[PDB]
RNA sequence: CAACCAUCAAGCCCUGGGCUUGUGUUGGGGACCCGCGGCUGCUCGCGGGCCCUGAAAAGCAGUGGCGGGCUCGCUGGCGGGUGCCAGCCGUAAAACCC
C-alpha cells in the first residue's frame, strides 16, 4: 500500500522551483512573441485540515513520526468522522521528499486528472478496506506490554 | 577546423583544415 | 480524542452507578463553584447518553 | 519439522510485508 | 526472496514474447531491405531475464552470452530472419570503417584451442589462419569491411567483442557509430 | 497432518497456475492447486483454490496475503473452513486445462462431406423444420412458396 | 559538496535538479576537457614557453600513448578523442 | 432471389412490428421516454445469413462496408465517435472549421488513440463510452490497435463496432500529420456514416443490419436486395456454391425464410 | 476499576455528511492566478529591459 | 507492477481511386428473441440479437493424440502405464527439439 500510494503521489508530485521558474519564463516569452487547473498533491498541516473539514480531500496520508505529536493526535479522528479515507505512513522524510522539502506532516490528495480516476479510486478502496478495517478492529485499546525477560524477573522479584 | 563527416569516414589527419590567416 | 481526567472519570462512574448527589458533591469539591459543578455534571451526562446511543 | 515450517512461513510473511532490504 | 509482482510481470513478458514470436513465425520473413547482402554489427543488450528457446538457440549461435557482447554479421535472408526473431535482445546496424578499425585495434582477441589471446602479433594471426589469404590484422580488417569468401572463418576466429558499459550515451541505420564510440 | 484449503479470488490476469505454485510454495509446501477456468474458451475466471500441507501455514499465508493490491486487483485470500471442503474441489488439479478449439472442430466436421444416408436424414430434419416454420409463420400473414 | 548535492538529488529522485547539478558539475565524461582549471598552476610551473617545450617530451609521448590506448572508467572515450585531436 | 416475395415478406414483418408495438404492455403500466411513434421507430430490422461452411479466412472475418442505396444510418439524433492517430489538436481544429450542418451534429466526440489509451483503460470507462456514443469510426492505422485498447465488451459483444476510415494522405506528431485533405475527409466520413457494416463470424451464421422499421417496404426491399448482391458477390467464399438460407428478422419476432 | 479502558467513539461514530463552513468559495479558486499574472508581467518587464 | 503491434506497410486493378495480406479483444449473470449442428427425445454445443454488471467472483474440469519426462520388465536396444511437460496439433499424424 505504501508503494502504490507513493507511485501515485510521485506521478502527482508538486513542481519544483527550477521548473516553476522555467514555466514562468516560458509564459513571459509567449507574452513577448489556454490551460486548465493544475492538479497537484496538497501539503501543509493547516491547509490539509481545512481541506478535510471542507471535504475537498479524497485521501489523507499522515507521517508517523511528528515530534510534536499533538500536531496529529486529532487528525485521524477528524478524518474518520469527516469520511475521507486516511492512512499513516512511515517517514515525515518521505513526505518531505514527495514534496520538494525536508519534511512534511500531512499529505492530501484532493482531485487528479482524468487518466488516473480509476487508479485513484482503486487505491482509495484498497486502503479503506485493507488497512482501515484491519487497524479499525483493534485501535480503541492501549499498546505497550513488551516486557522482556529481565523485566519479567524484576517484576516477579518486586 | 575539422569536419565530422570526413573524420567519421576516416580522414584522420585529413579531417583538420588549416588556414594560414585568421 | 483526549479522554477524561481522573476526577471526570470518577464523576462518570458515580453518575453511571446513580449516585447523582455524590457526583455533584465531588465535582463541587474539585472545582470550587456550584455553577461549575452543575455544568461539568451536564457535559458528563450528555457524554454518558451519547455513549449509550453509540453502543 | 512443524516448528521449522512455521519459522519459514513467518520468514516469508515478514519478507512479503516488510521487504528484504535492511 | 521474490514477489508476486515479479511473477506476474515475468509471465506477461513471456506471454507477449511468445505471441510476437508466433506472429513472426506465421508471417512471411520478408524485411523491407534490398536483396543484396549487407554488413551489420550487432550488440546485445539485456532486455528480458528469461528468453524463449528459439531466441536462446539463436543467441547460442551468435555467442552473445556474456554481458555487453557484439559481433559483425552478414545481412542475408536467414540472418535477417534470425535477427527479427531475436529483435528485443539485439541492437544492430551498419558499421563505419573507422568504427570497425578502432574496434579491432582497441579490443581484439584470437580464438585458438578454446583460448582467448589478444591480437598482439601478426605472427599469431598467421599461425592461426595462415593459408586462407589473410596476411595481418589489417588484412582481417579489410576482409571484414569488404566481405570476402573468408568472412565466416574470420568471424569464427575473432572473439566476440566485449564493449565497456556506457554511463548514459528497433533498427537504426547509422547511430550505432555513436553507440560504439559510447561503449568504446 | 491437517491440510489447509485457501480460496483466492480477484486474481489479476496471469498470476494463475505456476504463479500460485511458486509464490505459495515460497511460503511453504503445497500439496494441491486448482485455478478454475472456462471450458468454452480456455481462460481463468479469476478464482482459485489451493491446499497447503499445514493449516497453520495456510493461515499465515491467508493473513499475510489476504488484502493485497496486485496490478490493480485487490485479491481476496481467505481460508476455506474445514467444515465444508467439497470432496471434488481438486478433481482437475495438477493437470492442464487445455484450450480446446471447439469452434475450429465444429467448422471442420461441417467441412467434411457426409454419406448419402446421412444426407437424406439431414434433408428429412430440414424439411420437418421447414414445415414447422411455415406453420408458425402463417399466423403472421406470410406464406413462402419454396 | 557538489557530489554531495548530486547524491541528494539522486536519492530524493529529483531527476531534473540532478540534471542541473551535473550541468554545474561539468563532469569530464561528457566534457572531454579537464574538470578543473589548471591555467594558474601551469603558469607557475612553467615560467617560460621554453620550459613548456622542454616538458613537451613527456607531454607528447604520453598523449600519443593515450591516443592509441582504449577507454576505461577513469579515461573516457570523449577525452581520448580530444587527445587524438 | 425474388423481389416480389421479398417485398411481401418485409411488408408482413413490418406490419407485425407495428401491431406488436401498438399492443399495450400487459401490466397496465406506462412509460415516459417512449411515445408510440418513437417506439415503432428506432427498431432495427435485419437479415441473418446462414451458409454451409465455416468462414475461416481472416479478412473475410474482418469488418467491411457496403454502399447502401439509401443510407442505413438514420442521421436523426445519433452521435458518431471518431478515432484519430495523431494531432488530436489538429483534428479538433478541422472539425471546428470545416462543416457545420451534419458533421457538427453527428460527431459527438473525437479522441486520439493516445488520449484514448490514457483516459479509457477502465472497464467502467469503456462501458460508459459504449453506452454514451451511438456509432464509431476509426482509421485503418488504428483499427488493429483497437482490440486491445477497447475490451471485449466494446469489440466482441455487440455489433456496435468502429467502422474503418482512411485518414491517409497517400516520426514527430507535433510536426505534421500525414492526412488527406479536409473536404475529401468529410466525403469519406459521410460514406462511412452511411455505409452498412458487415461483420463475419467464424461459424456459418451471421447477421447484417438492413434498416429500421419506420422506413417504407420498397426502400427496405431495394436495400436488402443490394445487400444480398454485395454479400454474395464480394465477401462469401464459394459465391453461389456455399450459399444457403437468408432469414429476414425483426427485433423480437420470428424470421421469414428465403433460400439460395 | 479497569485502569486503562477502551475508548468509545461516541462522537465519531456518526459520520457527518456535510462540510463545516458555509463561507462562499472566493473567485480565486475558479479563476487563474493573478499572482502568477503579476510575476509573468514582471518577468516581461525584465526581458524588455534586457 | 514503466513503455515497447504497421502512429503505416507490401502486392495488385484499368496511373488515381481504391482493393487486397497484414489476429489482435476481462469474467460472470437475466424468471428475453433467432440460426446451425447433434441428442429417439428433454436438451447440449457453436454463432448471433437485447439488458445487468468497481479489472465484480465460492466444485461441477471436458474432448483425441504426437513427441518428451517419471516409471514396470525382456535383452545400450525392445514392449505396457502415467490429475507429469512453463511443448505442440485436432481426431490420423506431424511439427519442434537434441
Amino acid at each position: 500500500l505504501a508503494a502504490q500510494a507513493f507511485k501515485l503521489l510521485n506521478k502527482y508530485r508538486p513542481e519544483t522551483k527550477q521548473e516553476k521558474k522555467e514555466r514562468l519564463l516560458r509564459e513571459a516569452t509567449a507574452i513577448k512573441e489556454v490551460s486548465k487547473k493544475p492538479y497537484t498533491v496538497k501539503y501543509g498541516l493547516n491547509h490539509v485540515v481545512g481541506l478535510i473539514e471542507n471535504k475537498k480531500a479524497s485521501l489523507v496520508l499522515i507521517a508517523n513520526d511528528v515530534d510534536p505529536i499533538e500536531l496529529v493526535v486529532f487528525l485521524p479522528a477528524l478524518c474518520r468522522k469527516m469520511g475521507i479515507p486516511y492512512a499513516i505512513i512511515k517517514g515525515k522524510a518521505r513526505l518531505g521528499t514527495l514534496v520538494h522539502k525536508k519534511t512534511a506532516a500531512v499529505v492530501a490528495i484532493t482531485e487528479v486528472r482524468s487518466e488516473d480516476k480509476n487508479e485513484l479510486a482503486k487505491l482509495i478502496s484498497a486502503v479503506k478496506e485493507g488497512y482501515l478495517e484491519k487497524v479499525e478492529d483493534t485501535r480503541k485499546r492501549w499498546g505497550g506490554g513488551i516486557m522482556g525477560f529481565k523485566a519479567q524477573k524484576r517484576e516477579e522479584k518486586r | 577546423k575539422f569536419d565530422q563527416v570526413k573524420d567519421d569516414q576516416g580522414a584522420e589527419l585529413a579531417a583538420f583544415s588549416l588556414e594560414g590567416l585568421n | 480524542v483526549a479522554g477524561l481526567a481522573p476526577y471526570e472519570r470518577r464523576v462518570i462512574e458515580l453518575l453511571r452507578n446513580g449516585k447523582d448527589k455524590r457526583a455533584r458533591k465531588f465535582s463541587k469539591k474539585k472545582l470550587g463553584t456550584f455553577g461549575r459543578a452543575k455544568r461539568k455534571c451536564e457535559e458528563l451526562q450528555r457524554i454518558i447518553a451519547e455513549s449509550r446511543r453509540a453502543h | 519439522s512443524k516448528a521449522a515450517k512455521g519459522a519459514q512461513a513467518k520468514k516469508a510473511a515478514q519478507a512479503a510485508l516488510k521487504g528484504v532490504h535492511s | 526472496f521474490k514477489r508476486a509482482e515479479k511473477y506476474v510481470k515475468e509471465y506477461r513478458e513471456q506471454e507477449r514474447e511468445k505471441i510476437r514470436l508466433a506472429r513472426i513465425a506465421k508471417q512471411q520473413g520478408s524485411f523491407h531491405i534490398p536483396a543484396e547482402a549487407k554488413l551489420v554489427f550487432v550488440i546485445r543488450i539485456k532486455g528480458i531475464n528469461k528468453i524463449p528457446p528459439k531466441p536462446r538457440k539463436i543467441l547460442q549461435l551468435l555467442r552473445l552470452r556474456q554481458i555487453n557482447n557484439g559481433v559483425f554479421v552478414k545481412v542475408t535472408k536467414a540472418t535477417a530472419e534470425m535477427i527479427k526473431i531475436v529483435e528485443p535482445w539485439v541492437a544492430y546496424g551498419y558499421p563505419n570503417l573507422k568504427s570497425v578499425r578502432e574496434l579491432i585495434y582497441k579490443r581484439g582477441y584470437g580464438k585458438v584451442n578454446g583460448q582467448r589471446i589478444p591480437l598482439t602479433d601478426n605472427a599469431i594471426i598467421e599461425e592461426n589462419l595462415g593459408k586462407y589469404g589473410i596476411i595481418c590484422i589489417e588484412d582481417l580488417i579489410h576482409e571484414i569491411f569488404t566481405v570476402g569468401p573468408n568472412f565466416k572463418q574470420a568471424a569464427n576466429f575473432l572473439w566476440p567483442f566485449k564493449l565497456s558499459n556506457p554511463n548514459g550515451g528497433g533498427n537504426r541505420e547509422e547511430h550505432i557509430n555513436a553507440l560504439i564510440r559510447a561503449m568504446n | 497432518s491437517q491440510p489447509g484449503v485457501m480460496y483466492i479470488a480477484r486474481l489479476p490476469h496471469g498470476f494463475y497456475e505456476h504463479e500460485l505454485r511458486g509464490y505459495f510454495s515460497q511460503f511453504g509446501e503445497i500439496t494441491r492447486l486448482r485455478v478454475v477456468r472456462n471450458k468454452k474458451t480456455g481462460a481463468s475466471r479469476h478464482r482459485a483454490f489451493i491446499e497447503f500441507a499445514d493449516a497453520e501455514v495456510a493461515d499465515i499465508a491467508a493473513r499475510t496475503m489476504d488484502k493485497y493490491l496486485l496490478f490493480g486487483h485487490i485479491l481476496t485470500c481467505k481460508i476455506v473452513p474445514p467444515a465444508q471442503v467439497h470432496p471434488d474441489l481438486f478433481k482437475g488439479a495438477n493437470r492442464r486445462f487445455k484450450v480446446v478449439p471447439w469452434n475450429k472442430m465444429a467448422g471442420r466436421q461441417l467441412e467434411r462431406p457426409l454419406s448419402e444416408s446421412q444426407w437424406q436424414v439431414k434433408v428429412a430434419k430440414e424439411e420437418q423444420r421447414r414445415a414447422a416454420r411455415a406453420e408458425k409463420l402463417k399466423e403472421m400473414g406470410y406464406e413462402f412458396e419454396a | 559538496a557538489l557530489e554531495k548535492k548530486i547524491s541528494r538529488a539522486l536519492g530524493r529522485g529529483d531527476v531534473s535538479n540532478a540534471a542541473r547539478l551535473e550541468r554545474n558539475a561539468n563532469l569530464p565524461e561528457k566534457t572531454g576537457k579537464p574538470r578543473y582549471t589548471l591555467n594558474h598552476i601551469i603558469r607557475e610551473r612553467y615560467p617560460t614557453f621554453q620550459d613548456a617545450l622542454r616538458d613537451l617530451d613527456d607531454c607528447l609521448s604520453m598523449l600519443f600513448l593515450f591516443a592509441n590506448l582504449p577507454s576505461t572508467t577513469a579515461v573516457p572515450a570523449k577525452m581520448i578523442a580530444r587527445c587524438e585531436r | 432471389v425474388d423481389p416480389d416475395q421479398t417485398l411481401k415478406a418485409c411488408k408482413a414483418l413490418l406490419a407485425h412490428i407495428k401491431k406488436a408495438a401498438a399492443a399495450p404492455r400487459p401490466d397496465g403500466k406506462q412509460n415516459l421516454l417512449a411515445d408510440e411513434e418513437s417506439t415503432v421507430a428506432e427498431t432495427p430490422i435485419w437479415l441473418t445469413l446462414t451458409t454451409k461452411k465455416h468462414i475461416h479466412d481472416s479478412h473475410r472475418l474482418q469488418p467491411g462496408k457496403i454502399i447502401l442505396p439509401h443510407p442505413l444510418n438514420t442521421s436523426e439524433e445519433i452521435s458518431v465517435c471518431l478515432i484519430t492517430a495523431d494531432p488530436q489538436r489538429f483534428y479538433k481544429n478541422a472539425v471546428a472549421d470545416e462543416f457545420p450542418e451534419d458533421l457538427r451534429a453527428k460527431i459527438g466526440r473525437v479522441i486520439d488513440i493516445s488520449h484514448l489509451k490514457a483516459k479509457f483503460k477502465a472497464y467502467e470507462a469503456q462501458r460508459k463510452l459504449f453506452s454514451e456514443h451511438d456509432v464509431f469510426l476509426a482509421d485503418t492505422r488504428i483499427i488493429n490497435r483497437l482490440p486491445k485498447a477497447l475490451g471485449k465488451t466494446f469489440y466482441k459483444t455487440t455489433t456496435k463496432r468502429p467502422i474503418p476510415v482512411v485518414l491517409m494522405a497517400q516520426r514527430d506528431p507535433l510536426e505534421n500529420a500525414n492526412a488527406r485533405p479536409i473536404p475529401e475527409i468529410v466525403a469519406e466520413i459521410r460514406k462511412a456514416i452511411g455505409a452498412a457494416l458487415v461483420h463475419l463470424s467464424p461459424s456459418t451464421n451471421t447477421a447484417i443490419k438492413v434498416g429500421y422499421a419506420n422506413w417504407e417496404p420498397e426502400k427496405l426491399a431495394a436495400n436488402i436486395e443490394t445487400v444480398i448482391r454485395e454479400l454474395v458477390e464480394r465477401f462469401v467464399p464459394q459465391k453461389w456454391q456455399n450459399v444457403r438460407n437468408f432469414y429476414v428478422k425483426g427485433p423480437e419476432t420470428a424470421a421469414l425464410p428465403i433460400y439460395q | 476499576e479497569d485502569p486503562y479502558p477502551d475508548t468509545v467513539e461516541w462522537f465519531t461514530s456518526v459520520e457527518e455528511k456535510m462540510p463545516l463552513s458555509a463561507a462562499p468559495e472566493p473567485k480565486r479558486r475558479f479563476i487563474p492566478s493573478k499572482n502568477e499574472a503579476k510575476q509573468i508581467m514582471k518577468l516581461v518587464r525584465a526581458i524588455r529591459e534586457g
